[PDB]
């Protein structure tokens, strides 16, 4: 919508771009929720790394 | 002025340039009188187009 | 034909008076291209918010512009009496591709007033005047700037409120002064201010009647008015040929309080210009109503690379002449200058060329020359070297000896002398920038400093006028590294300089104030 | 230097070479950050190779 | 004949002076230069065009 004529006249990603292109950019493979569970993960695992 | 953060600048421009180059080639005559298809037809003759 | 009006029917020309030494002035204009002097908009198309890298027609950086001053004629005081002018009908100039004009460069500025070097007048912005076309020779008198067949000629009329732009055969006059009769020098245009000039009724023909004077005007192919509004307000204008048309441009319609210049006019003239001339222009006014004008500047176009910067509003502000200097052609690689480092090699200086050494049995001393950089042909071999006297290496007897990349290693004359050939050498270079203090230094490498001075003659890039502001001053300083200008020793150890010179050597930026 | 390399001083080869500037100008670039990071390779290095 | 002076919009084929390709136009702000009439992109596209009613128009292609 923001590519197309019912949108803003200012538009000019190179995203837009794909549709002449041909290019298709992908998504990532996480999110940013995903990735923030990971590593919420690890700081749960600090303290601590002795004891053995 | 932080090298990390540099590199971390770079991933980013790295792939921009990716898609920058493949949109510039788009524009780009590779010995060719045009690069749009459509300037070589409305302006030259058929036995002419196929060779551009 | 077209009918542009009767001859004029006055059995006389008015004398005109030249002399050049009056108007021997110093007052250079020069078009500075970092705020787009000069530049003409790029036809066929637009761009805005982008720098781009453009060949084309354009003035070059640091170009003064040869200089025209229009004057006041001879007066008594009461009445005006003879033309005075420069000899500028002349100074005919080939039209290549063209070429632009500034008017009115010294518009509100106080100035002289020509005729009389004591005496100053606020000065006011004049229109140009030229003669063009495809060939030129002399006058039936022996004076030069003789245009023949249809001549174009851009003349403004109406105390610079139009232009006529016409092309005729123009017919010379006999009449005393006239190009075909007694006491001829120049024919000079002229109008009469107490006359032609009225408020609100200029003489829309005052100049056009002058020229008239000196040449019937024939066979025309054309005459075309444009209007122009008067101000004083520096002006670009040009012109060019195409094998559409004369191209006539101008700021004044698109871009009047910004310079950029367009088109605004196509002249039909499809014979190639190849010459033109300014005509000599007088204002035959009074010693009391004697006025200062600005003089114009010509500066020439030509076939060259800028960098061009369209603003949003799609206007050049800025442009980058790449050849200027060493550093500008890295800008325009590059785009900008605080890009990374400024640190980067640049284009290397050439050699430098002397007369050539000829030999072949089948315009003296050509047999050798030692030595520098040399233009030869040997036995039907040719190149450019330095040739140095050297033992033989073989084969004996077969003259030319050539190394593993097949290249000339020298050469058995016919003297005897067996010559090593080195090509010719020359000087790389490497610059140092700093982009916060925007400051530089030079490198030569291998050359060292015993080759080495402010000056050059080789030569690598236009100017070299950036480094001179500090380094006419200084010797070249020898470095391990290589023999640097604008150096300074300072014997400091420092860790970083962010310009690294590389083995034990860094070049240091100075602090802000 | 490109102009010198690709022809050794002649206009008519610059006139043509003038149409492939660009080609040149990624030549520089692209050794101009190979060399960069061969210089930020051996400082780090000794960096670590000195002590206190 | 009519009316193709303008149609917005979604992919039309068109000609403007000497101009030609297939697009869709959008009623927007002009950018420059004024008065050399079709402005283009960084990759040499036509981004817009100055139409002889007045109004510039953006071209999504
Ligand atoms: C300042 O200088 C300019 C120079 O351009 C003068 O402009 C010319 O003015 C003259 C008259 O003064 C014009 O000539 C006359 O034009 C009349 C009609 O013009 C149209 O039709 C003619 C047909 O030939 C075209 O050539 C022309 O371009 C127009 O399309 C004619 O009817 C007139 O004919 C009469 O006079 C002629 C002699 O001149 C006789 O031969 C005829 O039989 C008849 O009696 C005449 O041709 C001329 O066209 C204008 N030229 C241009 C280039 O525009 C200004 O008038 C002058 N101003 C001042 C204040 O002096
Ligand atoms: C000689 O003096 C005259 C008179 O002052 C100068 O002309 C003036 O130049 C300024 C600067 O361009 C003009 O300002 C412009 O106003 C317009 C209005 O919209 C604005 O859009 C522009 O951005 C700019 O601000 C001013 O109008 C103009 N005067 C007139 C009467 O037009 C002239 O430039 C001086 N000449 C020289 C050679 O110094
Ligand atoms: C252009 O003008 C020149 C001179 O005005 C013409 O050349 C003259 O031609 C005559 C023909 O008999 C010769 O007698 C003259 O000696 C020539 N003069 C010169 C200077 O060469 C020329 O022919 C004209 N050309 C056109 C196309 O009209
Ligand atoms: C305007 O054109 C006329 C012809 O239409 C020219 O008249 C001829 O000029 C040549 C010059 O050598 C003569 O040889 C011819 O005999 C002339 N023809 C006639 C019919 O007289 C006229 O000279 C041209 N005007 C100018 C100033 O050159
Ligand atoms: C004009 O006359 C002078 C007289 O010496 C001569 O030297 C010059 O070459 C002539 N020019 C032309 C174009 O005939
Ligand atoms: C110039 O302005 C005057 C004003 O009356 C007009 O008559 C004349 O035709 C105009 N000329 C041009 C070339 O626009
Ligand atoms: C220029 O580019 C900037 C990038 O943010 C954009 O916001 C602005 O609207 C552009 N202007 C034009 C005339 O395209
Ligand atoms: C220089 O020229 C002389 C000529 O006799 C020659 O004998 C000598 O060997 C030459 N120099 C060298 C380095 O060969
Ligand atoms: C700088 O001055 C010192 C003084 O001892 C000298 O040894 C050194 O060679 C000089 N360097 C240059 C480049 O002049
Ligand atoms: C739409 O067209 C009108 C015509 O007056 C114009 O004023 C308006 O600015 C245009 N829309 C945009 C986004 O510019």
């Amino acid at each position: 919508d923001d590519c197309m004529q019912q949108g803003p006249a200012s538009a000019r990603d190179l995203i837009c771009a794909q549709y002449v292109a041909g290019y298709k950019v992908l998504p990532p493979l996480m999110d940013v929720n995903m990735e923030a569970a990971y590593t919420s993960s690890l700081l749960g695992s600090i303290a601590g790394v002795g004891w053995t | 002025t932080n090298e990390a953060f540099h590199k971390v600048q770079d991933a980013v421009n790295n792939n921009a340039q990716a898609l920058s180059k493949l949109a510039s080639e788009l524009s780009n005559t590779f010995g060719a009188i045009s690069a749009s298809i459509g300037d070589i037809i409305q302006r030259l003759d058929v036995l002419e187009q196929d060779a551009q | 034909y077209v009918d542009v009006g009767p001859d004029s029917v006055k059995s006389a020309c008015i004398e005109v008076d030249i002399q050049q030494t009056f108007f021997d002035k110093t007052w250079p204009r020069p078009i500075d291209v970092s705020k787009a002097d000069g530049i003409i908009y790029p036809q066929g198309r637009t761009y805005s918010n982008i720098t781009i890298t453009y060949q084309g027609l354009f003035p070059y950086q640091g170009d003064h512009g040869d200089m025209y001053v229009y004057s006041a004629g001879h007066a008594t005081g009461t009445t005006p009496q003879k033309l005075f002018v420069a000899n500028y009908s002349q100074d005919v100039k080939q039209f290549a591709n063209g070429f632009v004009v500034r008017i009115g460069a010294a518009a509100n500025s106080t100035g002289t007033v020509i005729i009389s070097p004591s005496t100053s007048a606020t000065i006011r912005k004049i229109y140009p005047a030229f003669m063009l076309g495809s060939s030129v020779g002399n006058f039936s008198d022996g004076k030069m700037g003789r245009f023949f067949n249809h001549t174009l000629v851009l003349l403004p009329d109406g105390c610079g409120t139009l232009l006529r732009a016409f092309y005729c055969i123009l017919e010379p006059r006999s009449g005393n002064h006239c190009p075909a009769g007694n006491s001829y020098t120049s024919f000079a245009t002229y109008h009469t201010p107490a006359t032609d000039c009225s408020d609100g009724n200029y003489n829309r023909n005052a100049s056009l009647n002058s020229f008239k004077e000196y040449f019937n005007l024939r066979n025309c192919t054309f005459m075309y008015t444009y209007n122009i509004t008067e101000d004083e307000i520096l002006e670009w204008f040009g012109i060019t040929q195409t094998a559409q048309g004369v191209h006539l441009f101008s700021s004044r319609y698109v871009d009047l309080y910004g310079g950029n210049m367009f088109q605004f006019a196509t002249l039909p003239v499809y014979d190639t210009i190849k010459y033109y001339s300014i005509i000599p222009h007088s204002i035959r006014s009074i010693q009391s109503d004697r006025k200062a004008w600005a003089a114009f500047y010509v500066y020439k176009l030509q076939p060259l690379t800028f960098l061009l910067d369209f603003s949003v509003d799609g206007y050049i502000r800025r442009a980058i002449d790449c050849g200027f200097n060493d550093l500008s052609q890295l800008h325009c690689s590059y785009e900008s200058f605080d890009v990374e480092s400024g640190v980067y090699s640049v284009s290397s200086f050439e050699a430098k060329p002397s007369g050539s050494v000829v030999e072949q049995a089948e315009d003296t001393k050509i047999a050798s020359q030692l030595g520098n950089c040399v233009e030869y042909s040997l036995y039907g071999v040719s190149g450019r070297g330095v040739f140095q006297n050297c033992t033989a290496v073989g084969v004996r007897q077969q003259r030319f000896v050539y190394d593993a990349y097949q290249n000339l290693v020298g050469y058995y004359s016919d003297d005897g002398n067996y010559y090593c050939l080195r090509a010719c050498v020359s000087v790389p270079v490497s610059v140092i920038y700093d982009k916060e203090t925007k400051t530089h230094a030079t490198l030569f490498g291998s050359v060292a400093c015993e080759h080495i001075s402010s000056t050059m003659s080789q030569y690598s890039r236009s100017t070299r006028s950036m480094l001179k502001r500090r380094d006419s001053t200084y010797g070249p300083l020898q470095t391990p590294v290589g023999c640097v200008l604008g150096l300074v020793n300072s014997s400091l150890f420092v860790e970083d300089c962010k310009l690294p010179l590389g083995q034990s050597l860094c070049a240091l930026p100075d602090t802000p104030s | 230097d490109c102009k010198q390399y690709v022809c050794n001083g002649f206009q008519k080869c610059e006139q043509l070479l003038r149409e492939y500037g660009q080609f040149c100008s990624k030549i520089n670039q692209a050794l101009h950050g190979a060399n960069l990071r061969q210089d930020d390779s051996v400082r780090n290095l000794f960096a670590s190779v000195k002590s206190s």
